[PDB]
């Protein structure tokens, strides 16, 4: 299993999209846009120290590459997203995440795929005010 | 006959669109308040049309007057989209940093408007991007 992508080289790499969450998560303005900032701002430290201690809530997924297809509009590259089919043989749908340095084109159906995640509380609550998540990708491994 | 470039409003009066978007877009979304670019980044004010697409489907809350100031800088498509909009400039090369593409898409499609066709908006890259983020309320991902 190598790794594909990482959360913590997009944080680096992307450093743009850290800034505006930061930003969008502490303009007290806009109460229904962005992260609540719940377990830190999104990528700081406190953030992977409460990754860590397991206070934020996390899932970890493995399984092979069963479905590499096209989803969304207007897009210019061959394929964004997979189908996973995990050992209890539900499914599970994620985008082809991959860093600058990665390839993209490691990913095959029939490789083996582990994913692993984290939820970050968004300050938008579900229509009956339960907390609901963004789902954030931390770490996305392949086989060869 | 053919569905406009607006045609659903909040209770309150904010425009409504759509689009359906891909994982790496929607993460965006959730966590920039904003609809990255992707070619022309078409908005759709009829569900029936972004529906058809696989991914995450999304309804989008804009300030009233969106497409008013989207029409300003506007261009049309092709020629059915230039028909039904007599009044715009016809698309150049290089719309993406500066205009909005209107393009009417799904003419004789059942599902879509009776078959009469309705009238997207692309955003672009630029102004047309910037104009509706700065803009943009709220979205909701229908399932």
């Amino acid at each position: 299993m190598k790794t594909i992508y990482n959360f913590k080289q997009r944080i680096k790499e992307d450093p743009e999209y850290i800034r505006k969450a930061h930003e969008l998560t502490l303009n007290t303005t806009k109460p229904k846009a962005g992260l609540k900032g719940t377990y830190g701002l999104l990528g700081s430290k406190e953030w992977w120290d409460n990754l860590e201690n397991g206070s934020i809530p996390q899932k970890e997924i493995s399984g092979t590459i069963k479905k590499v297809y096209l989803t969304g509009q207007d897009n210019t590259e061959d394929f964004n997203t997979i189908d996973i089919e995990t050992e209890n043989k539900t499914l599970c749908t994620e985008g082809t995440y991959t860093n600058k340095n990665t390839d993209r084109k490691h990913y095959e159906a029939g490789k083996k795929i582990t994913i692993k995640y984290a939820f970050d509380p968004l300050k938008k609550p579900k229509p009956n005010g339960d907390i609901d998540y963004s789902k954030i990708v931390v770490e996305i491994l392949i086989s060869e | 006959d053919p569905a406009g470039p607006i045609v659903e409003l909040d209770a309150q009066g904010n425009e409504i669109y759509y689009r359906t978007l891909s994982e790496q877009h929607l993460e965006i979304l959730r966590n920039n308040f904003e609809v990255p670019p992707t070619s022309e980044t078409f908005i759709s004010p009829l569900q029936s049309y972004s529906q058809e697409y696989d991914g995450k489907l999304v309804r989008l809350t804009a300030s009233p007057g969106t497409m008013n100031e989207l029409s300003k800088i506007g261009v049309t498509a092709n020629s059915g989209t230039g028909l039904l909009l007599p009044d715009l400039p016809p698309a150049r090369k290089g719309w993406k940093q500066n205009n909005a593409l209107f393009k009417l898409e799904a003419l004789k499609k059942p599902t879509i408007n009776e078959g009469g066709g309705v009238i997207n908006t692309g955003l672009g890259d630029g102004k047309a991007l910037e104009i509706f983020n700065k803009n943009l309320i709220d979205f909701e991902v229908i399932d």
